[PDB]
């Protein structure tokens, strides 16, 4: 995964990250939120989920992140996959695991709607207020 | 090879029946062996002096456009470099002659210089070998260039490295130069087979280049009869013709009346050539083992300089046939050594192919030219 | 021009067909180099034979 | 592509090819291809085909037809294309560009992000493309059965590259 359309006014914002993120997780796409602290970290914080992230090299806690809300990845496939061969599924609707902070297609009442693909490598972000279903039946 | 101690009672006579022993050796005290002017030669139209110890070698990715529209804007587009390397081997020789007291104080002069002159003779033997071996060897190996280990290679051979995409055509891993015929004798498939293998990495006629092929005679009274249409061995069919050089007597042309074109040159590099098959010149190569035919690129854009690099240490003090004086002084013993310093490898991986005439299984490096195997 | 060589024919008598060889080039010029190798010498004149066969 | 002139410069006058049928024609090579022997002193009939054409490198000709490796070709199939003469002066295909030469050429353009903290910059191309001489050219997909198939690297709308 990789930012291609970020707009820095109300599109995204500066946080600052909770832990160290390693170069494993470098070129995958997390949904994330806000701790009690007001630092990232993957999943729901106190916040629920706030947006998602992804860096291009791992980073230390402390430093300063651009979580994106509404724009467009590229290069894009679920976080279970490996960055720059694994790809989504064409039109379709994808969901982030509010305590993994983990993105894919399978819907669920306790998920967070992060975007849909146009195209099996580009996710037009816009995330969701709250969860799929609050009050299941 | 006879070796130990040259000794008192390996000084045969002073003199037998009015020749002297001496003048017997004055006679070797110049020679040189008209198989090692040839190996020597062969040596010179097939290397190069390796100036650079390592070669990188760089490419880029790619990409397209997209579709415009009305209001939004486009998909970023970026790339990334990336590289193989290859380096060339380097490795060390020694020879040594080592004498009793009694020896030296008797022994005719004239022994001592031919002793030196057959030294001389065996360097030029191990260059050849080496070059050889660098071609027929089929084996990766590594260096060290300022301590950092490197790959050395031969031709293709089924490894990793992938071939440079070339008009459009591109190749996987696993790619070969080294090539068995699958039949007990040659056919013009083979021939055409193992040609095209060059010519699908550039080393064309429009770049420029000639191929040759040395072989081995057992090879070439197959070769010379192939003619266009008609059945050759294992049931192929020769897509081309053989046509023999300017040179070669007209009592060995075919049962034909005209030639469209041109016939080949008598003679490349002082060789002499016997015709050519495909565009390519047949040579009959003195020191080529039975089974095995060699194809080489030469003189386009690509392959401009020769297929083997030697190279040699980056000190003069280092480099040539060198005299060291030896460590058993002047008496009861001394000794004296000769050492020689230079390595091999192939930079051009794909301008030469070497197919093995076999009818089944993978290819075998000819003993003679097999690393470890011995020096000549 | 035309591109078409008319090739040779034979001419009530033909010179034999013989393969010459980079190898058999080797051959000849060894051996009018091993033609050196001989010393010229005192004959049987000598009061020993031990050369002789 | 090299698949399909391999099977035809093989073609000779009333010999047999692949699917039964017999050559009304032989292949005859240009000059500079690999020489050849002919039964005859005189050989050639009619007048040799020229080594090369517009630049490009020819195999030789066909039933007066010049045939060219062309490596851009895809495998199993043949373009046959008029060219010269009373008719064909033009080339086949026509390539439309903006009539102000303002919107003509490869254009870079700004970009909407400007300094800091992003920058954007774009390049943009507008053409198009149709054939006036539908008559001027034949193309030839060796398969055994069915409809013709466009080539999959040359569907339009499949892709830019």
């Amino acid at each position: 995964a990789r930012y291609d359309k970020y707009n820095p006014y109300g599109g995204g914002f500066r946080a600052p990250l909770a832990a160290d993120w390693t170069d494993a997780d470098a070129g995958k796409l997390y949904a994330v939120g806000i701790n009690n602290v007001g630092a990232v970290v993957k999943g729901a914080g106190q916040s629920g989920v706030a947006g998602v992230l992804v860096l291009t090299k791992g980073a230390k806690a402390g430093s300063i992140v651009d979580v994106m809300k509404f724009g467009e990845v590229v290069e894009f496939g679920p976080t279970s996959g490996t960055p720059g061969t694994d790809f989504g599924a064409a039109g379709t609707a994808y969901y982030a695991d509010t305590s993994t902070g983990a993105i894919n297609s399978t819907s669920g009442e306790a998920k967070v709607k992060v975007g849909h693909t146009v195209g099996a490598q580009r996710l037009i972000v816009a995330v969701a207020d709250g969860v799929v279903d609050p009050s299941p039946a | 090879n006879q070796g130990g101690y040259n000794t008192a009672g390996d000084i045969k006579y002073k003199t037998a029946d009015g020749v002297s022993y001496d003048s017997l050796w004055n006679l070797f005290s110049n020679v040189t062996d008209e198989w090692n002017k040839h190996k020597s030669k062969m040596v010179q139209l097939m290397t190069f002096p390796v100036t650079n110890q390592t070669e990188k070698v760089p490419r880029i990715g790619q990409f397209g456009f997209e579709k415009a529209s009305e209001f939004g804007v486009p998909e970023s587009k970026r790339t990334e470099l990336s590289f193989y390397q290859l380096a060339y081997d380097f490795e060390d020789y020694d020879l040594a002659f080592r004498y009793t007291w009694k020896f030296l104080r008797d022994a005719p002069s004239s022994q001592i210089k031919a002793y030196h002159n057959q030294a001389l003779q065996a360097d030029a033997k191990l260059i050849h070998r080496k070059v050889m071996e660098a071609i027929f060897d089929n084996r990766e190996r590594e260096a060290d260039i300022e301590g950092l280990p490197y790959k050395v290679y031969p031709l293709y051979n089924g490894d990793n490295m992938i071939p440079p995409e070339y008009n459009g055509t591109t190749f996987s891993t696993g790619h070969n130069h080294y090539l068995v015929s699958g039949g007990t004798k040659i056919d013009s498939a083979d021939v055409e087979m193992a040609a095209d293998h060059i010519r699908e990495h550039g080393y064309t006629e429009e770049n420029g280049t000639q191929l040759i092929a040395f072989a081995h005679k057992a090879e070439i009274q197959e070769v010379r009869r192939f003619r266009f249409g008609q059945t050759n061995n294992n049931s192929a069919v020769a897509n081309y013709d053989f046509v023999q050089s300017q040179g070669e007597s007209p009592l060995y042309l075919p049962n034909a009346d005209g030639l469209l074109g041109k016939q080949p040159q008598s003679m490349w590099k002082g060789l002499r050539v016997k015709g050519s098959y495909d565009d390519v010149l047949w040579i009959e190569e003195p020191t080529m083992p039975a089974g095995y035919v060699l194809f080489l690129a030469t003189g386009g854009t690509l392959a401009q300089q020769n297929l083997v690099g030697l190279r040699e240490h980056e000190d003069a003090a280092w480099r040539g046939l060198r005299q060291i004086p030896g460590n058993q002084t002047r008496y009861p013993l001394i000794d004296s050594f000769y050492q020689r310093s230079f390595g091999t490898g192939i930079r051009q991986r794909g301008g030469a192919v070497v197919l093995q005439i076999k009818a089944s299984g993978t290819y075998d490096i000819p003993t003679k030219w097999t690393n470890g195997g011995g020096f000549e | 021009a035309k591109g078409v060589k008319k090739l040779p024919k034979r001419k009530g008598t033909n010179p034999i067909p013989r393969d010459k060889w980079n190898s058999d080039d080797i051959a000849r010029r060894q051996l009018e180099q091993d033609q050196k190798l001989h010393l010229t010498t005192k004959g049987p004149h000598t009061g020993t034979n031990d050369s002789f066969k």
